[PDB]
């Protein structure tokens, strides 16, 4: 279950890191600790007490962040397999219904 | 409103201790500078 | 104005084993109004560089463990700034803060 | 030092009655007085323990 | 004798453990529905 | 020591001050986009008091004060904005003056800006090192400021 | 926590009763709570090697 | 308290 979620974490931060140059009109402003506490505020909280279990003590930046999502690892599982064809199924954002 | 705000590790999360402002630290700097030079001319001749 | 995070100093492993800190007798104090207006006064020589040059206070009317002025001198020599372009602290300081 | 840090320093004329780095000499020109000066030695230094 | 603040999220990730994310249904939704104005040969 | 804490970026809008102030190397921007690792945060003197600490047999304080430094550095690039930002105006020290106070104080010649002499303890100093001060809200009288000192 | 036979302290540590060494001395000593914590941390550092 | 030797350490206080 832990793994499941971690690998459902990375492949969310790891869709969500393009959107500022995708659409550059309405994230101008945009910083990726944006969508970093986006991703944290949408997961459940016993990883994240897991997590904070370390990184209370110690100290971590955008960078490992980064390094983190980009590692690549990934543990398969239902809901990762189907949370990555829905990212590869909403590619173009007409299919959100929203556009300019 | 700003992204420096933003906390997203409980590393800078902590208890809340004091406060201070403009016009309180003001007032303290004048009445320590006072307080200094009536102290020292009262212990002296 | 914000304490820092209280796992940095103690981990907990068991009900009956928990680290220890060097300086637990230190955390653990309180500070009296004085103390806090001097610690005011750090600040405000701190945000003004120049303008404001803080100085030793000497009273004999209180005794203090001898530690403290050793873990104070070796906390101003990295807190405090004495460079060749503005200084915080007058030389009978340093050479105070040098001795301890 | 706190006596020359005040914000009056700049315009204030200090006098003092006594000079400090004191000549030794003159205290043991005294004729015959070694148990004097050892006498007030352990009056003024000498500490209590246990 | 484990302290129970790691106890409350081993709990916690046992128990999400047991969700169920998909479902099993006899007919799936509707997907394409269907608008008469009054013709009785094109909608 | 072996830093520059002073420098010039841009001109101002107030014509007599133009310096920055960078406590100990530290910029604003590391707390938007750093430029390394939560590991690789240091700065100089920082770096030679671990070492000396841990040449001196004393493990334990050098452990706390690495786990500490972050802590550190956060505060005083928190200072740094603060300096830098909000307190800019006509009654800040115009360049000259600043530049000439460090001098005037090592040879003790006489100087029409004499700084502010004020005392404090030892047990203030780790006190204050525990501390960081963290802005909420800003001044309520920043927007009337220029009025005034017109 | 499980303690040795007695016996063998008996017949090789305190052989002879005229004499007084540190071992002997150590002999005759019970553990408090905290020294029980000690072993315990003894034990969970042993558990893990590094 | 069985052993002699735990003795002396009640005589030291």
């Amino acid at each position: 279950v832990y793994a499941s979620e971690l690998s459902v974490m990375k492949v969310d931060m790891r869709h969500l890191s393009l959107m500022q140059r995708r659409f550059p009109d309405v994230l101008i402003q945009a910083r990726p600790s944006h969508f970093w506490k986006a991703v944290l505020n949408d997961s459940p909280e016993a990883v994240k007490a897991v997590m904070n279990l370390s990184h209370s003590h110690n100290f971590i930046n955008i960078r490992d962040m980064m390094r983190w999502v980009m590692l690549p690892s990934l543990q398969p599982s239902l809901k990762l397999a189907l949370e990555e064809e829905a990212w590869a199924a909403a590619n173009d954002f007409e299919d959100l219904m929203l556009t300019d | 409103q700003r992204p420096e705000r933003i906390k997203t590790t409980p590393y800078l999360e902590g208890d809340v201790l004091s406060s201070d402002s403009g016009p309180l630290l003001s007032v303290f700097a004048l009445q320590e500078i006072m307080q200094k030079v009536r102290q020292v001319q009262a212990d002296y001749m | 104005y914000i304490a820092p995070n209280p796992r940095i100093s103690s981990i907990t492993l068991t009900q009956r084993i928990t680290t220890t800190g060097p300086f637990a007798i230190l955390t653990g104090s309180t500070p009296t109004a004085q103390q806090l207006n001097d610690v005011r006064k750090i600040y405000l020589a701190l945000m003004f560089p120049g303008q404001i040059i803080l100085d030793l206070k000497i009273d004999p009317g209180e005794r203090m463990d001898p530690a403290v002025r050793m873990v104070a001198g070796v906390v101003g020599h990295l807190l405090f700034t004495a460079g060749g372009r503005f200084t915080n602290l007058t030389q009978n300081m340093a050479r105070q803060l040098d001795i301890a | 030092q706190e006596v020359l840090t005040d914000f009056r320093r700049q315009d204030t004329i200090w006098v003092l009655a006594l000079q400090l780095p004191v000549n030794p000499q003159v205290v043991w020109d005294v004729p015959r007085s070694s148990i004097a000066n050892l006498i007030m030695n352990i009056a003024t230094c000498l500490p209590t323990g246990e | 004798f484990t302290v129970p603040d790691v106890q409350k999220i081993l709990d916690d990730i046992k128990a999400l453990a047991a969700e169920q994310v998909y479902k099993i249904v006899k007919v799936p939704s509707i997907s394409f529905r269907h608008i008469v104005m009054q013709s009785r040969d094109r909608v | 020591w072996a830093t520059i804490d002073v420098e010039y970026r841009e001109p101002a809008p107030y014509v007599h001050a133009q310096r920055y102030i960078r406590y100990c190397g530290i910029d604003s921007r590391e707390l938007i986009n750093p430029t390394t690792y939560g590991i690789g945060m240091t700065y100089h003197c920082y770096n030679e008091m671990l070492r000396m600490l841990v040449a001196a047999g004393k493990d334990s304080e050098a452990a706390y004060f690495r786990s500490m430094l972050p802590f550190h550095m956060v505060r005083f690039a928190r200072i740094n904005q603060i300096i830098n930002e909000d307190l800019h105006s006509v009654f800040s020290l115009p360049d000259d003056m600043f530049n000439a106070l460090l001098p005037d104080l090592i040879a003790g010649a006489h100087q029409n800006a004499d700084p502010v002499v004020l005392d404090v303890s030892w047990i203030s100093l780790w006190f204050a090192f525990n501390r960081s001060f963290e802005p909420t809200h800003r001044n309520e009288m920043l927007e009337v400021a220029p009025l005034i000192e017109s």
